[PDB]
């Protein structure tokens, strides 16, 4: 259930 | 927070929160609890549907009416909702995040309470997968503390096996019993709660339909517990109110629609719950009578127990009735059975007991299927009394039965209620109870073996002694003889064969004139004292029936009947009438 | 919003049915749906009963305005599970859209949520889900959810749950009679009939509803109904091309349920009566062997399907006796292949242990769901319309023999599943070998007696004397003759011709050959079970192993003879 999450900023 | 917790302080000013009638003592507890320097958490155990949740619910309310200590003046309670907290995490630490800001604002709030009905599910991993960090290992510190207060309610079943096992979780909270009050408490507490169900369904429930309720409930719906019972029968009762009159019917409650009710619910065929049944009673001898004729004593005897038990005299956790019937085979002990199931119009469950003859089969009557499996289907007897609470349970060949069978029906006879090994209690006490044995006949119809006849008046009594232990015998209520028919009620059955066969005939059409001459022919070999009545229904339908029907269906005379019969010297037959 | 999709509004521009029938059903609904508590009501009902189709009811009571005034400003929605579960692909993202539209009908009061197949949505099941987020609305009572669940899985899914099961109140959804199924169709006949523009005999509706329970045993017979019904009036729509057959009769239906049934037609279609007046003509041209039974038992077979005025009691409970594989199998197989009838199996020898007397009624292990249940119970639901063949039922314990006349006599088994089985139209046979083994056994004298007994004393022995009065009539097989026996083996050969034919290869048999077979393989004690072993490998053995490598291994044309003198058989090859 507990998965890590990469973001990405828009610029 | 926003949405996970949701006051019961602010909620009970607009409503919901119905009010709490009498429960001081578990309330008392509980504040004396939550006063702790350290572990002050309340723990609500008790049986489904006993006011757990309305306990804690009714805290709050109580305590915006003032009618709570000082010291606990100025607290709001929170009903943590589980299953909103720990939907939409989808993350590492979603679920720690808002649950810990939980604690923080109960942290904040000195007098916050924290209400988390079904506790045992924080035990059970929130959001842990292969992991131990649970919602009780995070509040664990906090509640050694005195940090936050928290209250549990969580049913017995689950208080034992979920919790419990946790030593550390189950330390903090401290235990408070909530038991069904009483029969009588539960009128009281539904008065209090009448107000709030008499406006959602605009009617008024009579005083005598609520405590006709609650009295019902206990005697039929006895899966569930008193004060959720009750409810749920007057809830209903409001509600067919609404939608079964069109308009301009009476509004009120009345007793009769309970009893309409309560029968759905335990599927009864609903005459058995209301007394109406007092016109049956008044000529029940007497119709029972004619039906089957000899042994009066019998009938009798049964109208009585069954007389009495409508009248208030019934015995408080007996069955109505307990019988044995020692007789010959086919002398009318089934016919007063069925007749007087028929007239009552409840079942007659019959148990063939030659079946259960080993004591490996003995547990079938009052036990599951074998090992742990089956689903709806308990020991064979419990499902049928379960299923139909006033019928006429009818034992053949009781004699056969194994040992271990007469003690199972000491309790049934001595309490009136029976438990099955699964677990369910079988309450059972309008049901009447009836055995046909044919022990002692064999010993009366036997002469003795030498050249005096020895007296066998007594010989009948003592053969039941021996058979049937002092103990069993002794709770049965009476020990009524099914006596050989005699030449003069021999008549009556050929009778009642030969006219029901008119009867039948009637519709048809066809007519029949039977001498007086030929009923004592038939008599002699339809009647036989080994087998009783049994083998006369062929001598009816093989003598009388077989002959016309056959020339009804094709012969000399297709139709018209006006059949007549007599008795022939030579050849011992029957005479057919064709006259179209 | 965009979920879920209004029932409501959609009465109001069509596309509803009207809905024929089920008042009281209804009527239940709407009553526990005024209550102040536990108002969530649930549909405990199978698949095809028409469960789903007695809540949209409800919401055309609502715009017809024949409900009280409490529910007649009151609309019901429909979750749609496939639009919540599309793209989210985590467990959580679900919940996320659930919890919006639970705001969103929580706003504006006197909103229902008919959650169809509730059961897939909670409850971890068999064959993925959260379900936490339907415990809170229920106790909240702020919105009811009408919920249809199968039988099967609520068990396991509410009754194991306090919390479900205290909220939710159950209604039994029971099938429709068959005088209530066909009122039915009448009233959805103007919905198909206006699609293709054909009209419906009385009798065709009629027929389709009473065969389909019959033939199909998958579903209810509601929503096998109309599949016929619509298939039959779509097939009739475009079935001629030149010729626009508007009318309908009972020809087209029958066509449409073989199809699906994948069973030849004549014996899907109603032509009982032509099939049992040559039901003795059709067995007979498959076997030509012991005529003298097969008329005995084809006339017992017509005068049973009349019944004698009595129906509750099997049709069939013929007991069949003799020595083994003298076609006390041939004939109830061929039988079942004639009707098209899916025969079933069962070796009572096996069930000779009381742990497997349970096997038959029941699991000994613990199992999830009862699925497998009775061997023989289960199967009978399975197929009732279907022939049960008892095989060794000499060698079977006592107590078996008390269940089976509780068959014959109450027309009805319960077991610890609890279902029923309607007997009425179940057929009964058994073959016993006893009556052999005791002719074959020899006296303890100095000379041999006969030892011939009469069969049915034979019977007193090992069966009870409460079953041969219930019984119709009795067959028996002696034993079988030359000139049967002689003519077996040319049927059996014309297999491996047939075989041979597509191989490319011929194959000639002297007459000769044929005769010395026939005394070899028959087996007095055995019947024909031996013929097809020492048929086989003393064929078979030598031309496999030519064909193979050797001059046969294109051509054939090979000669089989014996010589007197050797008398044995000689294989001759041509290139
Ligand atoms: N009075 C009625 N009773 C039953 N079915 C009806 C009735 N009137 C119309 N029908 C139709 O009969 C069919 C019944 O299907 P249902 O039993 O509701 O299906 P279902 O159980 O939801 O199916 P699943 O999703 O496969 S479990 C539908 O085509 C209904 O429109
Ligand atoms: N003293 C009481 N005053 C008011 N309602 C009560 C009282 N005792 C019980 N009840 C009723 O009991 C029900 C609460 O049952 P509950 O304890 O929540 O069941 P469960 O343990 O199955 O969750 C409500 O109908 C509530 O009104
Ligand atoms: N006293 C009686 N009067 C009329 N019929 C009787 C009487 N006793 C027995 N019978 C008939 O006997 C038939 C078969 O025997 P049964 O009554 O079952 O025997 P038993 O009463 O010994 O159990 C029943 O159909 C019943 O009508
Ligand atoms: N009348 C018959 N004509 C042709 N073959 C027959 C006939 N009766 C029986 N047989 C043959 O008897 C054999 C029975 O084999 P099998 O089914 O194993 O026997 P069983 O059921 O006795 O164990 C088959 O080869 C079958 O074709």
């Amino acid at each position: 259930e507990k998965v890590r999450d990469a973001l990405k900023p828009p610029s | 927070t926003e949405n996970f917790t949701t006051n019961l302080n602010q909620l009970a000013r607009v409503g919901g929160i119905d009010p709490l009638i009498g429960r001081e003592k578990e309330l008392e507890r509980a504040i004396q609890v939550l006063c702790r320097r350290r572990k002050n958490n309340p723990l609500l155990v008790g049986e489904s549907g006993v006011g757990k949740t309305a306990i804690a619910e009714g805290l709050a309310w109580r305590i915006v009416q003032g009618d709570v200590p000082e010291v606990m003046a100025d607290c709001t309670i929170y009903s943590l909702d589980i299953g909103s907290l720990l939907a939409g995490t989808k993350y590492r630490g979603d679920f720690e995040k808002r649950f810990k800001a939980l604690l923080k604002q109960l942290e904040q709030d000195t007098n916050s309470i924290l209400f988390i009905d079904e506790i045992h599910t924080i035990i059970g991993a929130g959001a842990a997968s292969g992991g131990q960090v649970d919602a009780a290992n995070l509040i664990k510190p906090l509640l050694s503390s005195g940090k936050i207060r928290v209250i549990g309610s969580t049913t017995y079943q689950e208080f034992s096996n979920i919790f419990e096992k946790d030593r550390a979780l189950a330390r903090r909270f401290q235990k408070i019993d909530i038991t069904e009050p009483s029969i009588e408490e539960t009128v009281q507490i539904i008065n209090g709660l009448k107000p709030k169900y008499e406006a959602h369904h605009d009617v008024r429930y009579t005083a005598k339909a609520v405590r006709a309720a609650v009295e019902l409930a206990v005697k039929y719906i006895n899966d569930r517990h008193l004060p959720d019972k009750a409810i749920d029968v007057i809830d209903e009762a409001g509600a067919r109110a609404r939608l079964m009159p069109v308009s301009k019917r009476k509004k009120t409650v009345n007793v009769a629609d309970i009893e309409s009710v309560v029968a759905r619910i335990a599927r009864i065929p609903e005459k058995s719950v209301s007394q109406s049944d007092r016109d049956t009673l008044k000529n029940l001898g007497d119709r029972l009578k004619m039906l089957v004729f000899g042994q009066d004593k019998a009938i009798e005897a049964l109208t009585e127990a069954i007389k009495m038990a409508r009248a208030g005299l019934g015995h408080e956790h007996k069955p109505v009735g307990s019988f044995l019937f020692a007789g010959p085979t086919g002398v009318g002990k089934t016919e007063v059975t069925v007749q007087l199931s028929k007239a009552l119009g409840i079942e007659l469950l019959r148990f063939d007991m030659s079946e259960y003859m080993e004591r490996h089969t003995v547990s079938r009557l009052i036990g599951a299927p074998p090992g742990y499996v089956g689903f709806d289907q308990g020991g064979l007897l419990t499902d049928a009394v379960i299923k139909h609470p006033h019928a006429v349970l009818l034992l053949d060949e009781i004699e056969k039965a194994h040992p271990d069978v007469f003690n199972i029906l000491l309790q049934v006879m001595d309490n009136g209620t029976l438990t099955d090994n699964n677990g369910r209690k079988a309450d059972f006490r309008n049901v009447v109870l009836v055995m046909t044995t044919n022990a002692g006949v064999r010993e009366t119809e036997r002469k003795s073996i030498g050249l005096i006849h020895q007296d066998n008046s007594t010989d009948a009594m003592e053969e039941i002694k021996k058979i049937f232990t002092p103990e069993f015998r002794n709770r049965l209520d009476n020990i009524i003889w099914f006596d050989h028919l005699s030449t003069d009620v021999i008549h009556q059955v050929v009778d009642k064969f030969i006219v029901e066969l008119q009867v039948q005939l009637d519709q048809k059409g066809v007519s029949l004139e039977v001498s007086q001459e030929a009923r004592n022919w038939l008599a002699e070999k339809g009647y036989d004292r080994a087998m009783g009545a049994r083998p006369m229904a062929r001598v009816i339908q093989d003598n009388l029936k077989k002959p016309l029907a056959n020339e009804l269906l094709f012969g000399s005379l297709v139709d018209g009947g006006q059949v007549t019969v007599a008795l022939d010297k030579e050849k011992n037959e029957l005479t057919y009438g064709f006259q179209s």
